[PDB]
């Protein structure tokens, strides 16, 4: 059983073009489906719009799906019941992209931290302290720091402060929506060499969203790549960076810059822009912008299949798999 | 050379203690010639491109000993004069798209306004001008795009347009600030590679600042590398990020992904850039660097010239060993 | 356009039938149909008999009303004539003893009680300098031949029908009227203007403007005016529906025919049809006023014209 | 630097607003111990003099320091209990309309849906009409008195604090730290009173002292039209009653009352100006 199972997941958000208009569906999110081990980091990997940040607020449930399910360890998190809302609210974290809105500007560090142990545990003002200074202890912040302010610090440090907050109910799953993104290239390092460690230490699993392939690249085990809300390949990343099967991550990993001349690759030339997700295409969504396009791709929806281990959903391959086609 | 800064300095404050954001800074750009300029936050890049341009307010002071762009003195001339150089021979593109170009005006007017004050012209040609222009930046369906406001386009469109409104007047230099933050992926390879043909069609000038080494090693002939507002490493692309000569320039490549066997971890150095208080006697590297040693406290390293023509800001370069010249 | 007027009036609507409510408690209580025939009395315009004049409120409104649209828009032309240039050019000479002088008279202006800086200027300008006339919308010596057209606005009726000297007896009574009760919307004006136009001389689109080579005149003229009046056209809107606060003080000393007085008088002497039919005219015509620049707000502004 | 060392320094960088609050400072010292200050009793009728001028102008007294009103009584001593009942009036209006004009915006902000169009549309149609004529009009209703004038504008001030309340905290609502707290569990009254209730404090700070301003301008103009207090008390706004017709027999009846509610107000929208430089970066 792994440590959490999504199936089917689908956020389905309405919208009015005005008054008049008959209601339509933003599909931003349809379909993603993984397991998550404890110990792993899953990375999703997609450009903007592709529906992997509403994905983590699902698994946060900041959001309820519109279709799915949703398991820690055999148990349903998207049942109502308190009996379950305790258990998702200790196990399941998350750490949010920008360090100057995701802590409360008038709040001291210590309250921010004490924060989540008044909601939801029994202990006394004496203890709540001590879990929060060996916490700060544990991001490498100074237990002087205390009873300083958010504006205070620096934004590698507002990144720590927030780790802090997520790890202190002692979680199994911290959800990362693109946590190093706005940071500087040495303190991006410390972050990041901080959020190992403590993988290593606590042993949990991040579901970790990101644009930089890099950083997925260094710190990944399994890849989602996603496209217009569904998933168009996972694997290993050993495979998804070796062997990338899906135009759209052949892409991607191309219009990714390298500095090493050895380790430059093929480069792939997408026409166009992102499709809106308020007006999709019909068929495959990259069918606008593929180099391999064949005559299915404007007529039916790909769906992932097992090519030697790796999950990939286009006509394309199956037909290079399968010459009988 | 088409710009020789030498020297230039720039501040902020009251002149008893100033905020130094760039230090007797000196460097050039030949014509057809593409200049990276890489650093972390508190470095000063943008200064030095806001100081040729005159953006410099009331409240900050450029202070220089040769600022020639084109040979004209960029400290003597007029503001008459400046206004015939801003725009038609020195160009700027900024980091955010979404914010600058003015909501209230067609894209189109904001093209024509910039034809219109250089080169003048009828309305027939400042429109053929901006439709052409607009083909030349890759815009689909030019004629259409006139008529549509700034919020009706995406992020990647607005820096197209951005590219369109500077180059419309045939600028000897473009400059760019992080044209490609908070941009996707596949759309920032479209614009540099836009760029990059650009500068070989008009034989243009390209100074492509940025904190991203990747995109700067792929595009860049020369780079600059900077830190607490000065100079520290400038090189050959291809060997600046494969010898460093300069301490901050070797941590700077350690400390990214690239460099990374798998899962090992990322070297980094301790400490914070040197704002207006924390400013250290000696090197500015100092209080963070390896390799320090008492010469770097009682003595500001020179911007050293190396026997292979690159330069370092340095008391002891790097040799290839990647350990300095003790 | 549509999408975004239709909301206003969506908007509106509900407010108005509440006007209509509250209105008829009050006329109720100084058969729910007779919600009905009081509205049908509104619309047909059967508001009350005045209970000193025994005249029709709808009879008095008319005539008070033009009085007090003439006051009003002098107050306005003069606060937004005087009132924008003040503030553009504050903004442009951030620091320089103008904008301290201009900042500190919009202070001294906003903090003013206008019953008051009235009787200073009636007891300066028109008893110790003998320059303006005292009270009145016109003198004793002009008499408007009624055989005329008129138009009961009596600077208009006054240029085309008046004698030589009753259009400057017209102007000379309203110079004082207009400047007392414009002082407050000129002071939010000159406020308003300069906290605009600073944030806009910030904005990035300046940088890009400065970057083309422009002349400072357009980038102050064209980019920074445009996209600083959006506000300026904003809080114009609420000083000419706050402006009949004014109206009550001002019309009161100055002894002006007008919807001020015809109020206060009212309310003073307990004459409730008067207030009664007098709440619902006021508060309707500050809703038609709102929307009127609501919708002036939508074509300027181009991110609610293009949207839909 | 600690934030309230950090905003005094901050506020005084603004000249304008320490002489402001030093203005504010002395008229509060001024109507707290007018009973021992003030020269002669606010009712008392002298009879010897009626109408007398100031003390340095020529048939003038120097017992009378700001001259005499036309029944006999001094100026000086009437206009420092009338910033008695100026201030004391201006604290009942921006207390209760800040206490229940916050609450009324934090349950609409928050909560939402029905709840905010409910109290919007109840504000919008408060709204509808001029402030000061509302006022009058519930004030013709139940009676002239300095209560019914205090409990009125009261009631016409409490829309302007829902509707910033509303529009500070729909700026905090959607931020990613409101967000953190819900995903950590807190509840309403928490996140209203405890979390978002300090970060929108900034503004209503600011709209306190700009409150005191309206409060005292229209609690004159309320004296003024015979509405707000009844002729024997010595109140600024009915102090400028009935003066038109002294501008030739007596400049300092109608001057003075009208320059002490001037600098009253002055006072206090300096003290707004600087308060407003001191809440941001
Ligand atoms: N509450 C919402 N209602 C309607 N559409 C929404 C909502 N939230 C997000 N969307 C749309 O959902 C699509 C993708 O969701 P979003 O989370 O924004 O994408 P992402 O790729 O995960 N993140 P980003 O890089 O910021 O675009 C976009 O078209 C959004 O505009
Ligand atoms: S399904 Fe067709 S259009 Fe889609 S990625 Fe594969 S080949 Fe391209
Ligand atoms: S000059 Fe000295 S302190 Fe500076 S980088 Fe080199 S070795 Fe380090």
């Amino acid at each position: 059983q792994p440590l959490l199972q999504a199936i089917d997941l689908k956020k389905h958000y309405p919208v009015k073009k005005g008054m008049f208009a008959p209601e339509r569906l933003v599909k931003a999110l349809d379909g993603v489906s993984f397991n998550l081990e404890r110990g792993k980091t899953l990375a999703v990997v997609g450009e903007s719009g592709c529906g992997k940040s509403t994905l983590g607020r699902l698994l946060t449930m900041i959001e309820m799906p519109t279709g799915g399910e949703l398991y820690y360890q055999g148990q349903d998190l998207l049942k109502h019941d308190p009996q379950a809302q305790k258990l998702r609210r200790q196990k399941i974290q998350i750490v949010f992209q920008n360090p100057y809105g995701s802590l409360n500007p008038r709040k001291k560090v210590g309250q921010i931290l004490e924060e989540p142990l008044l909601i939801n545990t029994s202990l006394s003002k004496e203890q709540r302290r001590e879990k929060a200074l060996s916490m700060m202890a544990k991001v490498g912040l100074k237990t002087e720091h205390y009873d300083r302010y958010p504006h205070m610090f620096s934004g590698g440090q507002r990144q720590r402060i927030a780790i802090a907050r997520g790890l202190m109910l002692d979680p199994d799953v911290v959800i990362a929506d693109q946590p190093v993104s706005a940071l500087d290239v040495s303190v991006r390092a410390q972050v990041l060499n901080l959020m190992m460690d403590l993988q290593q230490e606590l042993g949990l699993s991040y579901v970790f969203i990101s644009h930089d392939l890099s950083v997925v690249e260094h710190i990944a085990d399994e890849v989602m790549v996603m496209y217009l809300g569904r998933c168009v390949e996972k694997g290993t990343k050993d495979q998804i960076f070796n062997n990338p099967r899906h135009p759209y991550t052949q892409a991607l990993l191309s219009a990714t810059p390298r500095l090493n001349p050895d380790d430059r690759r093929e480069r792939i030339k997408l026409s166009g822009e992102l499709p809106s997700p308020l007006n999709p295409p019909p068929g495959c969504a990259f069918n606008a912008r593929c180099r391999r396009r064949f005559g299915p791709c404007t007529q039916l929806q790909p769906q992932l299949k097992d090519y030697g281990g790796q999950l990939v959903a286009c006509f394309a391959v199956d037909q290079d798999e399968n010459p009988q086609r | 050379a088409l710009l020789n800064v030498d020297k230039l300095s720039v501040h902020f404050g009251d002149e008893s203690a100033p905020f130094r954001a760039v230090d007797r800074i000196s460097y050039s750009v030949k014509q057809g010639e593409v200049v990276g300029i890489v650093g972390e936050s508190g470095s000063g890049k943008s200064v030095s491109s806001l100081a040729i341009m005159g953006l410099i307010d009331y409240p900050g002071r450029v202070m220089a000993e040769k600022l020639e762009f084109n040979g004209q003195d960029l400290q003597r001339i007029s503001e008459k004069e400046r206004r015939n150089l801003v725009g038609a021979e020195v160009a700027m593109i900024f980091q955010d798209p979404m914010t600058s170009l003015n909501p209230c005006y067609t894209v189109g007017f904001q093209i024509m306004e910039a034809i219109k004050v250089h080169q003048g012209g009828n309305k027939s040609t400042r429109r053929q001008r901006a439709i052409d222009l607009l083909n030349q930046v890759g815009i689909p369906d030019p004629a259409s795009r006139l008529d549509v406001y700034p919020h009706q386009l995406s992020g990647g469109m607005s820096q197209r347009v951005m590219i369109a409104m500077a180059i419309a007047c045939r600028p000897k230099l473009l400059i760019a600030d992080q044209p490609t933050t908070a941009l996707d992926v596949t759309i920032q390879a479209q614009i540099i590679e836009l760029l990059l043909e650009l500068q070989q069609k008009e034989n243009m000038a390209l100074v492509l600042i940025t904190h991203d080494l990747a995109l700067v090693a792929e595009a860049a002939h020369k780079i600059i590398v900077m830190y607490a507002g000065q100079v520290v490493e400038t090189g050959d692309a291809h060997a600046i990020f494969h010898a460093p000569r300069h301490p901050y320039t070797q941590a700077l490549l350690r400390a990214l992904p690239e460099f990374a066997q798998d899962k090992e971890r990322l070297a980094s150095l301790p400490g914070v850039v040197p704002g207006k208080y924390d400013r250290p006697n000696g090197c500015l590297l100092n209080p963070r660097c390896p390799y320090a040693t008492d010469r770097c406290r009682a003595e500001e390293p020179a911007l050293n010239m190396l026997a292979d023509g690159r330069q370092s800001k340095c008391h002891y370069p790097l040799d290839d060993a990647g350990r300095p010249t003790l | 356009m549509l999408q975004f007027i239709l909301r206003r009036l969506g908007l509106v609507i509900p407010t108005f039938i509440g006007i209509t409510l509250l209105t008829f408690a009050f006329v109720h209580m100084i058969m729910w149909q007779q919600y009905l025939h009081y509205i049908w009395g509104v619309m047909h315009g059967d508001l009350g008999i005045s209970m000193k004049s025994r005249i029709p409120v709808w009879e008095e409104f008319v005539p008070r009303f033009q009085a007090t649209l003439e006051l009003g828009v002098c107050a306005m032309i003069f606060a937004t004539a005087v009132g924008i240039p003040v503030g553009v050019l504050a903004a442009v000479k951030r620091g320089s003893i103008f904008d301290h002088t201009a900042v500190g008279l919009a202070l001294t202006g906003y903090s003013m009680p206008i019953f008051w800086w009235g009787m200073m200027l009636i007891m300066l300008v028109s008893v110790h300098w003998n320059l303006t006339p005292v009270s009145g919308r016109v003198s004793d010596m002009v008499f408007l031949d009624d055989s005329n057209p008129l138009t009961g606005f009596m600077l208009i009726d006054t240029a085309i029908w008046g004698e030589d000297g009753n259009f400057i007896d017209a102007v000379a009574h309203m110079i004082l009227p207009a400047i007392v009760l414009g002082t407050i919307p000129l002071a939010v004006i000159v406020r308003m203007t300069r906290s605009s136009m600073l944030e806009v001389l910030g904005e990035d689109y300046i940088r890009t403007a400065r970057a083309k080579g422009l002349t400072r005149m357009r980038v102050i003229i064209v980019h920074a005016l445009r996209n600083a009046m959006l506000p300026v056209v904003t809080v114009i809107g609420l000083q000419v529906g706050t402006l009949l606060a004014g109206a009550i003080l001002t019309e009161t000393i100055f002894s002006w025919p007008g919807l001020g007085r015809w109020l206060i008088d009212a309310l003073q002497r307990r004459d409730y049809p008067v207030v009664q039919g007098g709440v619902l005219l006021v508060a309707t015509m500050i809703i038609l006023v709102n929307l009127l620049v609501d919708l002036l707000y939508g074509v300027v502004n181009p991110r609610i014209r293009h949207k839909k | 630097m600690t934030p309230l060392q950090e905003f005094w320094h901050y506020f005084k960088r603004n000249k304008g607003a320490v002489v402001g609050l030093v203005y504010v400072v002395i008229v509060l010292f001024i109507a707290i111990f007018a009973n021992w200050i003030a020269p002669y009793n606010p009712a008392e009728q002298f009879r010897d003099a009626l109408l007398a001028p100031p003390a340095w102008q020529e048939g003038g007294s120097m017992a009378h320091l700001l001259g005499t009103d036309d029944v006999g009584r001094d100026v000086l001593s009437r206009l420092m209990y009338g910033a008695r009942l100026s201030l004391l009036v201006g604290c009942l209006v921006v207390v209760l309309s800040l206490i229940m004009g916050v609450i009324l915006g934090l349950i609409a902000g928050y909560f939402g849906g029905l709840v905010d169009n409910i109290i919007m549309r109840v504000v919008d149609i408060m709204l509808a009409l001029p402030s000061l004529l509302l006022a009058l009009v519930l004030v013709a209703i139940f009676g002239p008195s300095i209560g019914n004038a205090a409990l009125a504008l009261t009631f016409v001030a409490l829309p302007h604090y829902v509707r910033l309340t509303r529009a500070a905290v729909l700026v905090e609502v959607n931020r990613d730290y409101v967000t953190a707290s819900r995903v950590a569990g807190a509840g309403a009254m928490r996140q209203m009173f405890i979390n978002i209730f300090p970060n929108c404090l900034a503004p209503l700070i600011v709209q306190a002292s700009l409150g005191f301003s309206n409060a005292i301008l229209d609690m004159a103009a309320l004296g003024f039209l015979g509405m707000g207090a009844q002729p024997p008390t010595p109140e600024w706004g009915t102090m400028l009653s009935d003066v038109l017709q002294f501008a030739q027999s007596a400049w300092w009846v109608v001057t003075f009352p009208g320059l002490a509610i001037l600098l009253t107000v002055l006072a206090f929208n300096l003290m707004g100006d600087g308060l407003r430089d001191a809440l941001d970066p």
